[PDB]
């Protein structure tokens, strides 16, 4: 649905907008920390930054848990760039105590140094698909993916990994809905991984994205998704 | 006193650390930001991909001897350009 933002919603998100210590802990789970820093980068058309998105994928994967849903497991946003820059051997024990290939959707969040886009793997689906809410197209980032899937089922498994069947693709600018400012991909990146996460089609536009801040602010500090 | 760590600048410098097994990091790393002339909130203290709280100990965590704690910076973004 879209419910609606209350009265004492407002009342409690314009509170933690305001002015105040910068580093004062406002909302805390998952042993993390989100501050009003991190709480000012969803006002107006502030850059998201890695502590709101991790955040809330973390919140994803609490919600993974129950019945009816996929269940997903979040890389944090350093993993992605670590992969990339050094190898798999870099970020082989970040998945000690983790099984990837036990869970239906791993998520990859992706910084680009000024830019969020968003990996996933679907163990269903039987591919790894890239969102570019910009449109751009990122195979590299996909194939990378599945290099990682091959030496993980190596390292965890002591098997080769199956890769018959896979795909590996890009969304297309007409596919998924694109942003229209400078500012919002953040968000794009956290509401693709919202719908994909409850297994429903993307049906959200650039002109939800003020109401998707002000509402994530409040979902964050009660963790809880609406 | 039980352990000698690295904490390793993801510009690939090095802070070599003594610490207790059962006491808090915190004090870890607002030494290493204090030390790097930096705000504790620009930075990120992960062992081995797992985000460091406060209140997370050594013990744990899980950490031996001569093991790595990795800084890695805030990441902000909102959207790509040109190229």
């Amino acid at each position: 649905e879209f419910p609606e933002i209350t009265e004492e919603m407002e009342k409690e998100i314009k509170n933690v907008f305001r002015n105040g210590n910068q580093d004062e802990v406002l909302s805390e789970a998952f042993r993390l920390t989100i501050t009003r820093k991190d709480i000012q980068t969803l006002n107006h058309l502030n850059w998201l930054n890695d502590e709101i998105i991790n955040f809330y994928m973390n919140m994803l994967m609490e919600r993974s848990k129950e019945k009816g849903l996929p269940s997903v497991h979040a890389f944090n946003t350093f993993f992605f760039t670590k992969l990339k820059t050094a190898g798999y051997q870099a970020v082989k024990r970040w998945t000690k105590k983790v099984d990837v290939f036990s869970v239906d959707i791993l998520l990859v969040p992706i910084h680009l140094g000024v830019h969020w886009c968003l990996a996933v793997v679907d163990f269903r689906k039987k591919n790894i698909t890239y969102y570019d809410s910009m449109g751009g197209i990122n195979n590299e980032a996909c194939r990378i993916l599945l290099q990682y899937l091959k030496q993980e089922s190596i390292d965890k498994k002591r098997k080769e990994f199956d890769t018959n069947g896979w795909q590996l693709f890009s969304k297309k600018s007409q596919e998924i809905p694109q942003q229209m400012n400078g500012s919002d991909a953040g968000m794009f990146a956290c509401k693709y991984a919202d719908c994909i996460t409850k297994d429903r089609p993307i049906n959200f536009t650039q002109q939800h994205m003020p109401y998707f801040r002000k509402r994530m602010v409040w979902e964050i500090l009660h963790r809880k998704l609406l | 006193e039980y352990i000698k760590l690295k904490v390793i600048g993801q510009d690939s410098s090095e802070i070599h650390f003594k610490v207790k097994m059962t006491t808090h990091l915190k004090k870890l790393k607002e030494s290493y930001c204090q030390r790097q002339g930096v705000p504790m909130n620009s930075l990120r203290f992960l062992f081995e991909g797992q985000r460091i709280a406060d209140n997370h100990t050594p013990k744990e965590l899980g950490m031996e001897e001569e093991d790595v704690i990795e800084v890695y910076q805030e990441q902000t973004g909102g959207h790509s350009t040109v190229c």
